[PDB]
């Protein structure tokens, strides 16, 4: 569960608030957050690489209560 | 009291000879009301039968209410399309006509 | 399925009219007649809910096309386990009717809490509250009538109360489940959500009214959703 | 539930034989409310009876192949139905119903 | 104890198994359909079902699915019959107590375990569908009754009597294929034209040893058919036919191993002293010959798949029966129902051998790494379900020992009595003399 995948963002949001943003829940040791380089701009979906998989299973029960730019984040695991 | 029936009658085995099971299994109808149109005049509905290669259909109905009956049947729940389609059609498959009332 | 609207009614008509017109077919718990506070009298139409959904269908089959007071009336479903509804407005616009079956033959507990929280009889409930997740193609989640952000809602029990079960499983759109620690929270699924299996207690499903399930769907919330009646 | 099932049973043995409980019930207590159909536990007192009063039948041996025989007359004694409704749901929601081409009027 | 209530008690399991039974022969109807068509074989009268619902598998309308699990399920239903006739037996062998019954009115018990503990004790052991037997013959094991090269009745191991039988004749030139040629002679060809003579003893050693194979073999692979029956039945019919062997030549045989003119002849010989003594010492050798026979023509489908069996794997190539071999031992031992930079990590020191012991006595190839194994998900598991609470102070030592005295070492006021000498009173003490005063 150690990763979870992350769908549905507005590409204002970056690697950044997603850092926050998860470890307000529990710390993201590994952000992959894409940069797209043909148009420079972000699709809004995300892995997350955790400490173990404890930490991401909590995180499947929690997780999907984010809401980026009043919209709704898919959190799953993987 | 008085109510309407219509007697559709499709294709004699001429074109459905080219039957791969996709929805092969009945035709369906839907009172739609004028107020949407490809838009002039409007204000009555529309009896409209459909079924997949074949064009749609429809039938102006003025009265306001015909034939809707009060429970005809004892409550069973298998909702098929609608109350509608259960209610009041038959599919004569083997003969391929459609019976509406 | 205990509820039906009744239309074509004349100016006499009131509740009392109403009763006793109905009563033959069976029990009645409830009549609703909106009123026009600038004339005082009521639309033209109501809703009568009947104690057992057997007899509500044999009133509809009697009733329907009959006369009262002069004139013809409509009447037709306005939209061992209970059966609850919720009307819905999305926007300005009423949507139409949700009907749920409760599975208290399986889940008696969580069927129970749902139950009183659409008639409101333990002083709290679902009216006026909305469906503050709609995710399309998955779910439409709704109950947290304190917050209504899902961090909120309440049990008849307390806070919380245990997962029941997990008999039911999340098979396909239309099915009634827990949110979650069981409080208010529940959601209608919108399609087959098998991964939930095991995580949330299933305990109803919708028997009419599909058709505004998916017009809530259709706003996953672009427009409030709101739960504008509810009742058994 | 041990008490109460054992009241229901113990008063079902004697009610079994049906006199004996209605005198019981005049001379005695809220404990045999189960006696009047009311009371949701008289259903399956009901049973038990009619069990005991079965027991009472061959008061005759049973000489019972024919087990078998027997199982696979009571297994003797819907899924796809559902799948095609699906399917009619599915076009019906999924067709043009403004393609409309009328011909009369009733 | 009220007999009524015993009785009672005893229909309700009957009941109870019925139901199961019932149940199982619903979900595949084969179960009922294999046994019963053996049956038609052994009692002729039995009437069996419509060709079509056994081929279609269907009992009414519905086909089911085709399905080791139908010997399986034959054999617990074996055990189910069992349960059954005891029970059966042992049943064909009131203000008073409701007052006793007022007994340990206080008990704080919910009681849903009767029919339920029942019903459950009966139906189709996992969490939740993991194991198709019941709880009741929750320990039934097939593979201690089949081998693997009988495959749960679809064949016969006869191999090893073939290795036996070449003991018997005293040399090699009889092939496996030529043995079961031999075994095929089993009404008339065992008795008038036999591989040995019948009065040799290796031979008659064999012949028992054998026909208590096939015997066991064939009851074993037909649960469901009531044994006894069957044995009785063939008793029976030793006893009464078995100068049953007529010539239109020779008259009637005798298993003295000789023929007679008429039965007169025949009958006034069933008392000389020869056929007493015969009839007297070879009698079981005789019986057994007999099963044998009876026993290898009811099972003649078997024979037939074996001998085909061995024809095929003898015609195949080494790769093809060796895959066949794989092939078979799957069947046996499966559950009856499915669910580059070198110096650079030298440089950075990685890749060289390393142990944390608290972790599975796990092997670590980096010191950054064990470093980073401090801060884990599992070290923490290991540490705080060990009862070693997880914080930085225990970030360094692998050993599970030492760190549990090291959380040893990481895991009273006066309340002034009146007589002066309470200054050395607790708080609690001095309350319980508040509660005493």
């Amino acid at each position: 569960d150690a990763t979870v995948y992350v769908g549905g963002l507005d590409e204002k949001v970056s690697e950044p608030l997603l850092w926050e943003l998860f470890l307000q829940a529990g710390p993201v040791v590994n952000t992959h957050m894409p940069k797209d380089r043909v148009t420079g701009q972000h699709q809004g979906y995300g892995f997350v690489e955790f400490l173990s998989e404890e930490d991401a299973d909590y995180a499947i029960k929690i997780m999907n209560m984010i809401k980026l730019y009043g919209k709704p984040i898919r959190v799953n695991k993987a | 009291r008085p109510g309407y029936k219509v007697t559709k009658q499709r294709d004699s085995e001429m074109g459905q000879q080219s039957d791969y099971p996709e929805i092969a299994e009945m035709p369906r109808h839907r009172f739609m009301s004028a107020y949407e149109q490809r838009p002039p005049d409007r204000r009555w509905q529309y009896l409209l039968m459909a079924a997949e290669p074949y064009e749609t259909i429809a039938f102006k109905v003025p009265s306001r209410e015909i034939d809707k009956a009060e429970g005809k049947f004892w409550t069973h729940w298998n909702r098929e399309t609608k109350q509608f389609f259960l209610q009041f059609h038959f599919k004569m498959e083997k003969p391929p006509a459609p019976p509406s009332l | 399925k205990r509820v039906l609207y009744v239309g074509g009614l004349a100016e006499e008509v009131d509740d009392k009219v109403l009763h006793a017109a109905f009563i033959p077919f069976g029990d009645i718990t409830d009549i609703q007649i909106p009123l026009d506070y600038e004339t005082e009298k009521h639309r033209g139409f109501a809703f009568v809910e009947f104690e057992l959904a057997e007899d509500a269908a044999a009133a509809i089959d009697n009733m329907n096309e009959s006369e009262l007071f002069g004139r013809t009336i409509r009447v037709n479903l306005a939209k061992s386990n209970p059966q609850v509804y919720m009307d819905i407005k999305i926007g300005n616009k009423p949507a139409g009717r949700i009907q749920m079956l409760l599975r208290s033959d399986v889940v008696p507990m969580t069927a129970e809490n749902f139950r009183c929280l659409c008639t409101h009889e333990k002083g709290f409930g679902f009216k006026g509250s909305s469906f503050h997740r709609i995710i399309p193609q998955f779910m439409c989640q709704g109950g947290d009538f304190t917050n209504h952000n899902g961090t909120g809602g309440k049990s008849i029990y307390g806070k919380k109360f245990d997962d029941e079960n997990f008999i039911l499983k999340h098979t396909g759109p239309g099915l009634l489940s827990m949110a979650n620690t069981n409080g208010s929270q529940f959601f209608l699924t919108c399609d087959k959500t098998d991964w939930l299996d095991g995580k949330h207690v299933v305990f109803g499903e919708v028997t009419e009214g599909l058709d505004v399930l998916r017009q809530i769907e259709a706003q996953g919330p672009k427009q409030k959703v709101i739960i504008a009646d509810c009742g058994e | 539930s041990a008490f109460d099932l054992d009241v229901v049973k113990l008063t079902a043995q004697f009610v079994a034989r049906r006199q004996f409980l209605t005198q019981l019930m005049q001379k005695e207590n809220y404990q045999f409310d189960f006696l009047r159909p009311q009371h949701s536990l008289f259903n399956y007192f009901t049973k038990l009876v009619e069990q005991y009063t079965k027991i009472l039948i061959p008061p005759s041996k049973l000489k019972k192949r024919e087990v078998l025989d027997q199982v696979c007359y009571r297994v003797e004694w819907r899924k796809k139905e559902e799948e095609e409704k699906e399917k009619e749901r599915v076009a019906y929601a999924q067709i043009d119903w403004h393609d409309f081409v009328v011909v009369e009027t009733v | 104890e009220t007999i009524l209530e015993q009785q009672r008690r005893y229909h309700e399991e009957k009941e109870r198994l019925m139901d199961v039974m019932a149940k199982e022969m619903l979900t595949k109807k084969s179960t009922l359909r294999d046994q019963i068509n053996s049956d038609h074989r052994t009692r002729a009268m039995q009437d069996r079902y419509m060709e079509v619902s056994g081929n279609l598998r269907d009992l009414y309308d519905d086909k089911d699915g085709l399905r080791a699990e139908f010997y399986n399920r034959l054999k617990q239903i074996k055990e189910f019959h069992r349960k059954h006739p005891n029970e059966i037996c042992v049943p064909m062998s009131l203000k008073a107590r409701e007052n006793p019954s007022e007994e340990a009115q206080n008990l704080v018990e919910f009681t849903d375990e009767e029919g339920y503990g029942r019903y459950l004790d009966l139906h189709d052991y996992i969490n939740l569908k993991a194991s198709e037997k019941l709880d009741y013959i929750t320990y039934l094991s097939i593979f201690d009754q089949l081998f693997d090269i009988p495959k749960e009745r679809k064949n016969a191991e006869y191999k090893r009597y073939l290795e036996m039988l070449l003991e018997y004749l005293q040399d090699y030139t009889d092939r496996v294929k030529p043995l079961q040629d031999q075994n095929e002679l089993f009404f008339e060809k065992k008795w008038e034209n036999g591989t040995f003579p019948g009065w040799p003893k290796e031979t008659s050693s064999a012949l028992t040893h054998a026909g208590a194979h096939l015997d066991l073999s064939a009851f074993s692979s037909w649960e469901e058919l009531a044994s006894l029956g069957l044995d009785r039945l063939k008793s029976a019919l030793l006893a009464l036919g078995l100068g049953t062997l007529e010539e239109r030549a020779q008259r009637l045989f005798s298993t003295k191993s000789l023929e007679s003119l008429d039965t007169s002849l025949f009958a006034k010989n069933p008392k000389s002293k020869g056929t007493k003594r015969d009839t007297e010492r070879n009698k079981d050798i005789a019986f057994l010959e007999a099963q044998i026979y009876e026993y290898v023509e009811i099972l003649g489908e078997q024979r037939h798949l074996t001998h085909e069996n061995v024809q095929r794997k003898q015609a195949r190539t080494g790769e093809e029966r060796e895959e066949e071999e794989e092939e078979q031992i799957s069947e046996s031992e499966s559950e009856d129902e499915e669910n580059i930079p070198y110096w650079l990590y030298k440089l950075h020191g990685l890749n060289i051998n390393y142990n944390c012991e608290i972790c599975g006595n796990y092997t670590y190839r980096g010191p950054k790494a064990f470093q980073r194994h401090f801060a884990e998900w599992r070290h923490a598991h290991g540490m705080r379900c060990l009862g070693i609470p997880n914080t930085a102070h225990f970030a360094n030592v692998t050993q599970i020992e030492d760190a549990v005295s090291l959380w040893a070492k990481l895991k009273d006021t006066e309340e002034e009595y009146e007589d002066s000498s309470g200054n050395v009173v607790n708080k609690k003490t001095y309350e319980d003399l508040k509660r005493q005063g």
